[PDB]
């Protein structure tokens, strides 16, 4: 969760992202846990 | 019995790591010093 932060943060800072319009996490495995192989899969789902 | 040898080390210190990942056009040059092929700030976002 730092590790992913960090270099989402650095994605954003070295594209020029406005400052004061960070990016909104939504962290979906609160509520389903981790399914290992499929975890970008219900992801994907969530953002879709 | 050496055809393999294990890196000890990355060409990218961890201080130029984000830096090296950010600028495409970033190449190793041969350190002077160690004789070993290394990431130099001096070519990482380099008008040259």
């Amino acid at each position: 969760d730092k590790n992913e932060s960090a270099t989402i943060n650095e994605m954003m800072k070295h594209l020029g992202r406005s400052e004061g319009n960070p990016v909104i996490g939504v962290f979906q495995k609160f509520l389903t846990g981790h399914p290992k192989g499929a975890a970008g899969a219900w992801m994907m789902n969530g953002a879709l | 019995n050496k055809l393999f040898v294990s890196k000890e080390h990355a060409p990218y210190t961890d201080e130029l790591e984000e830096d090296v990942y950010l600028d495409p056009l970033a190449r190793v040059s041969k350190d002077k010093k160690s004789g070993s092929l290394t990431f130099n700030s001096k070519n990482i976002q380099s008008k040259d």
